[PDB]
RNA sequence: AGAGUUAAAUUAUAACUAAGCUGUAAAAAGCCCUAGUUAAAAUAAAAUAACCCACGAAAGUGACUCUAAUAAUCCUGACACACGAUAGCUAGGACCCAAACUGGGAUUAGAUACCCCACUAUGCCUAGCCCUAAACCCAAAUAGUUACAUAACAAAACUA
């Protein structure tokens, strides 16, 4: 399982060719690693801003 | 120094009463222990000085606390007594 | 002839379980000031408070539910070899005995 | 909640070193202590100097 | 994943961005890294003024690069992206999604400790 | 009404002003408590010096001048030589622990001047420097 | 040969155990919104678990990923982001009174 | 153990502003090439978390990152082997701050002390020595039991 796993993964890897493409690519489109949690044990999200 | 000014340890005083807002700052500090540490850091406690007074505040506070436990467990029986004069 | 065992089995205070949030009925065996003195049949009584609503029909000999909470109130204390014994039980009053 | 005490003292059975050394056993007493009275300290400090001011002025 | 590259860089324009994080990528894939993937994480105003390369920033822009890369090499990605003028501050920590979460099962209460002291009668 | 303890950060379109200017524009006075004195200096938000007194400059000497009192004398004079340079209010930055911490923050109300937020920068190191030994071997 | 005689079992009705509010969360030392939950807004002290009530495990996840964070310059050491001041307030401290 | 890094302080150093600053139970002496604010490398030391109790054989270890890594299919065992807090020694480098010594100031009958100010060896890094501590949890290692059973106190009593 692991190794097909990583199979598919490298698929989307960063190559010499790539480079251009997906630099580009990641400098348009932001991410977000926040969130937050609730005193009931619940996580809450900013996108809805 | 590096971090932007005032921000930090900042209270706003409100409808012009300066007292309690510094009391409030007063209580933000004491409560984080900031006042404590200030007073210890005037002069410098050996290592093992300092060893001897976390222990000896642990057991204090282990103490105080399980007090403090008793009392409001037994709180409910300091009602006035129903047999009296048995 | 019936086994304590047997008996033991079937008793109303074996069917209940764990008596936390249990709804109990209980009633009323002695009074002071505002506090009301319940024997809901367990072991050791309860004591509740005399609530503001209908204050004057709570009376030793009346019916009330209560909510079992905790059916001794027991705790082992910094130090103690044993546990301390208050001697009572822990209920909330509800209100008394809809009937 | 109250602090831990297991493994904290030093006992034949305990594996570890001591973390408190109590100076007293830990044993709840019988009774409690009796209250602090309070440190005084001076009062109308205040309205003093002010007054004061007013008389070195005039 | 098996590294993580948290980046901060010098707040630029577009294309120099591009660029910087261009010859970064291609000196890792140099020091013999493969790279998994590039995140940005934007840019903000930086949390203490940070000084590098005799410059005092306040903003910077953030991203992350999961990679994987021979044990031996992270000491020369990190002499390389230190002498580089356009990262405020670099750092390589191995990667969060190594690690794997264990369950709590939940809080195990401690009861009070017990026997601390013999029965004597004070 | 909503107060927030909070101050105003920079970036935020949040407006209040005292006397028009945003909380940004507001005057500083710094004060240094300090168990054998407190100094006091008002400052231009821009940093620029307007005032300053001290209990030395109060004209009290050595172990007078660590009093409260003392402390209130060096604010209430701080305020008039501030006022005259035109501030009427003013954020309060008490640096240190004394015995002229409050003291000279109520003086600077006393005498005629108007405190908005007061902020406490007192050094807390995270330990750098070893400080000198205790008193009484 | 009596009927009526209890049964070794374990308990039936014990109860689950309580949980910290992150057992089998992940704490991530790149999003400082969940870290700077655990701090002081006014002095940046990181809370006790006397104040959070974390697992050990979690108390010691968090410091640790707060205080990476805050030398990786993701997160502000002497005072909590103000951004983050109005994000749900989980522990038990009260200043104001 | 290596290598890399730094948030809070602190300081060289300028820029304004003020005449004082420092210092105590109270002073004096010291400094005014000082003080407050604004800027700042190096060096050193590692708030909070920790009301936690983990790692290491012990001594010890609690800023961050990565690399290497925590003997034994696990009985006891030296004078043999390898380590071992602080202080101290040798050589080279560092020096913020602390500080034996010493010099000033008080105190006192005296004060070769306690208190105040300066400053040094030293605390740091590299390499080598030195092998000592109330190195004490004053409780040997390994398996066990809670039976019999209170000198006292303390951390209950015991078997192999
Ligand atoms: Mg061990
Ligand atoms: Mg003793
Ligand atoms: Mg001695
Ligand atoms: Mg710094
Ligand atoms: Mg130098
Ligand atoms: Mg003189
Ligand atoms: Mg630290
Ligand atoms: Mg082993
Ligand atoms: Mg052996
Ligand atoms: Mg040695
Ligand atoms: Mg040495
Ligand atoms: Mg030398
Ligand atoms: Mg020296
Ligand atoms: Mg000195
Ligand atoms: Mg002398
Ligand atoms: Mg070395
Ligand atoms: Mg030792
Ligand atoms: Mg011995
Ligand atoms: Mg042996
Ligand atoms: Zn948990």
């Amino acid at each position: 399982q692991e190794v097909l796993q990583l199979q598919e993964e490298a698929k989307t890897f960063i190559t010499r060719e790539n480079l251009e493409a997906r630099v580009e690519e990641a400098l348009d489109s932001p991410k977000s690693y926040n969130w937050a949690i609730t005193r009931e044990g619940l996580v809450v999200r900013p996108q809805q801003k | 120094a590096n971090h932007l000014k005032f921000i930090a340890r900042t209270v706003m005083v409100q409808e012009g009463n300066v007292e309690g807002a510094y009391r409030t700052l007063n209580r933000i500090l004491t409560m984080d222990g900031l006042i404590e540490d200030i007073k210890r850091r005037r002069y410098y406690e050996k290592p093992c000085r300092r060893r001897q007074r976390e222990s000896y505040e642990t057991c204090r506070r282990i103490y105080n606390m399980e007090m403090a436990r008793k009392i409001n467990f037994l709180m409910r029986k300091n009602r006035a007594d129903p047999w009296q004069g048995c | 002839v019936e086994s304590f065992a047997s008996m033991l089995r079937h008793s109303p205070l074996t069917q209940m379980g764990p008596a936390k949030n249990k709804l109990v009925i209980g009633q009323i065996f002695h009074i002071v000031e505002d506090d009301l003195y319940i024997d809901f049949g367990g072991k050791f009584h309860c004591v509740c408070k005399r609530p503001e609503v209908d204050g004057e029909k709570y009376q030793k000999g009346t019916r009330v539910r209560l909510r079992l909470l905790d059916l001794e109130l027991t705790s082992r204390f910094l130090g103690a070899t044993t546990d301390t014994t208050i001697l009572e039980a822990d209920a909330v009053l509800l209100g008394l005995q809809e009937s | 909640a109250t602090p831990s005490l297991r493994g904290r003292l030093a006992r034949l059975g305990n594996p570890r070193r001591p973390i408190l050394k109590p100076n007293k056993p830990l044993i709840l007493a019988n009774h409690v202590g009796e209250r602090r009275r309070e440190k005084g300290e001076a009062t109308c400090i205040t309205e003093m100097s002010v007054m004061m001011a007013c008389w070195k002025q005039n | 994943p098996r590294y993580e590259l948290a980046l901060i860089l010098k707040a630029m324009q577009r294309p120099e961005t591009a660029a910087a994080l261009k010859r970064t990528l291609e000196a890792l894939m140099d020091r013999g890294a493969v790279v998994r993937n590039l995140e940005n994480l934007g840019e903000r105003m930086l949390p203490y003024k940070i000084s590098a390369h005799n410059q005092r920033h306040s903003r910077g822009g953030y991203f992350l690069v999961d990679f994987y890369a021979p044990a031996t090499t992270v000491e020369s990605m990190m002499e390389h992206l230190s002498r580089d003028i356009d990262v405020i501050r670099p750092n390589i920590v191995k990667h969060p999604l190594t690690q794997e979460v264990k369950e709590c099962e939940g809080i195990v209460p401690v009861p009070l400790e017990e026997k601390l002291y013999s029965t004597k009668k004070r | 009404s909503s107060f927030s303890i909070y101050p105003p950060i920079p970036g935020q379109e949040n407006s209040l002003r005292w006397a028009g200017k945003k909380f940004e524009e507001i005057p500083i006075a710094h004060i240094k408590a300090s168990y054998n004195n407190t100094q006091i200096q008002v400052v231009s938000a821009a940093h620029q010096p307007l005032a300053h007194a001290s209990c030395g400059t109060e004209g009290f000497r050595n172990a007078k001048k660590g009093t409260g009192i003392a402390a209130q004398t060096a604010g209430i004079a701080a305020a008039a030589k501030a006022t005259g340079k035109g501030v009427t209010h003013v954020r309060v930055v008490v640096k240190g622990l004394g015995p002229g911490r409050l003291s000279a923050i109520k003086g600077l109300t006393m005498g005629g001047l108007e405190v908005i937020s007061i902020t406490d920068n007192t050094p807390i190191p995270h330990n750098g420097c070893r400080p000198r030994k205790a008193r009484r071997l | 040969s009596n009927e009526d005689l209890p049964v070794p079992m374990e308990n039936p009705y014990k109860e689950p155990l309580k949980k910290c509010i992150l057992c089998e969360k992940h704490v991530d030392y790149k999003n400082v919104q969940l870290l700077s939950q655990f701090i002081s807004p006014f002095t940046g002290c990181i809370y006790g678990r006397h104040i959070t009530g974390l697992c050990g495990k979690k108390q010691k996840e968090i410091t640790k990923a707060i205080k990476r964070a805050q030398i990786l310059g993701f997160m502000p050491v002497t005072y909590k982001d103000p951004a983050y001041l109005k994000d749900p307030k989980v522990c038990n401290i009260k200043y104001r009174e």
